[PDB]
């Protein structure tokens, strides 16, 4: 991940991060409010970077370094691309929207008054059929890709080898092949989690209210869509 | 260092999440208390065994039957976590996940663990459960439950005050190594 971005969310917490001069000047339910704005992006942050340790640092990495099939590489990270895509041009949204909302003259300061549309342009429309399609897809292999991982890596010493050594450093204690599987999996979930606590804390304007609302019924839609079309695979 | 894989399953009410959290971070969060947890890999030594714990929340899938069980693979021991305040939470233990962890893990260690064991001295969880023609979860009813249900162990903490969690996590790594 970008260095601007790792420092940015680097803090415990938005009352953490931005000045304590200019925490001074919030109320208590704006910081609630905000402190789960700030954990959404965050969380999404670290989601698009499993994904990049998904693509760039496992599967680039058995095309190049180990020479195999493109086909069980495929079986093994499926719809990472897609999946690093969608969720990318997300992270990217976020992240432009915490930038508006900077204080002039500071990098650290903002207050972001609106989320709520964002999140529903990303969870309703051709942007929410490509998650429920591409989760579909991709819970329906999990199963599959933790089975083709185990054999691979207690059968071939060569994959044994570039598995311990791509993940020897301490960041990837708790990215492995199989963890970074189970994070995206559990990832949708975490989402009307997220926006049930935010919306608890948005009622100061109703069109935000009503806009959070709307947003929660879409992903606990597309979860309920996801959760249906689910088949193991073997 | 053998790594061993931590899921911990229960209704929203016992505080999952909470527990989690509070063990990762070694102290009950001062400023923020964050929504989600990810995962996390914790080093223990108990009894002399350097042991990885990989820990997992299922919160957020109570709702997807079919979208939950993929969480479970290779689960070296399982969290059954209740809450000391909410009687019904525990009602579920044997008819919604005892059932469903069984059927995906059949022998995993579960360890049942009442949460938020400091509500028994709190006067307004005593007063809204007379409501509800109820009262707090007593200890004999937790070790019960645990007996009924087959578990390796029952164990009681609070994730407000710390008390107990060490424990939980300590003798989880002792059940899963065995």
């Amino acid at each position: 991940s970008m260095e601007m971005d790792e420092k940015d969310f680097a803090a415990d917490s938005w009352s953490l991060a931005v000045d304590s001069s200019f925490l001074q000047q919030h109320k208590k339910e704006v910081m609630k409010q905000q402190d789960v704005i700030y954990e959404l992006i965050q969380t999404e942050l670290h989601h698009v970077r499993t994904l990049k340790i998904m693509t760039r640092l496992f599967r680039t990495g058995m095309l190049e370094e180990l020479h195999l099939e493109p086909g069980v590489v495929q079986g093994l990270f499926p719809c990472v691309d897609e999946l690093s895509d969608i969720h990318t041009r997300f992270l990217s949204q976020l992240l432009e929207r915490r930038r508006q909302a900077l204080c002039p003259g500071s990098t650290r300061n903002f207050v972001i008054h609106r989320l709520g549309d964002l999140l529903i342009s990303q969870f309703s429309g051709p942007s929410a059929e490509q998650m429920c399609k591409t989760y579909s897809e991709f819970c329906s292999r999990h199963s599959k890709a933790l089975k083709l991982y185990k054999e691979l890596y207690a059968r071939d010493k060569r994959f044994q080898q570039f598995i311990r050594k791509v993940t020897r450093p301490a960041v990837l204690k708790r990215h492995g092949v199989q963890e970074c599987i189970l994070l995206v999996t559990q990832r949708i979930t975490k989402y009307p989690l997220l926006i049930s606590r935010i919306l608890q804390h948005s009622h100061g304007i109703e069109e935000e209210r009503q806009d959070l609302t709307t947003a929660l019924g879409l992903v606990k839609e597309l979860l309920s869509n996801v959760d249906e079309g689910i088949y193991q695979l073997e | 260092a053998i790594r061993k894989k931590l899921v911990i399953v229960g209704d929203g009410a016992c505080g999952k999440t909470c527990l989690l959290i509070v063990f990762s971070k070694d102290q009950f969060p001062e400023v923020y208390v964050p929504t989600v947890f990810e995962n996390y890999v914790a080093d223990i030594e108990v009894d002399g065994k350097q042991v990885e714990l990989a820990l997992w929340d299922t919160a957020g899938q109570e709702d997807y039957d079919r979208l939950r069980p993929l969480s479970y693979p290779d689960t070296d021991v399982i969290l059954m976590c209740f809450s000391i305040d909410s009687p019904d939470s525990l009602e579920n233990i044997p008819e919604k996940w005892t059932p469903e962890v069984k059927h995906f893990c059949p022998n995993v260690p579960i360890i049942l663990v009442g949460n938020k064991k400091d509500l028994r001295n709190d006067e307004h969880t005593r007063r809204e459960l007379a409501k509800m023609k109820q009262e707090p979860v007593k200890p004999e009813e937790g070790r019960d439950m645990a007996n009924r249900i087959g578990a390796f162990g029952y164990m009681e903490c609070s994730a407000k005050t710390k008390d107990g969690v060490r424990e939980v996590f300590e003798m989880a790594t002792r059940a899963a190594l065995q």
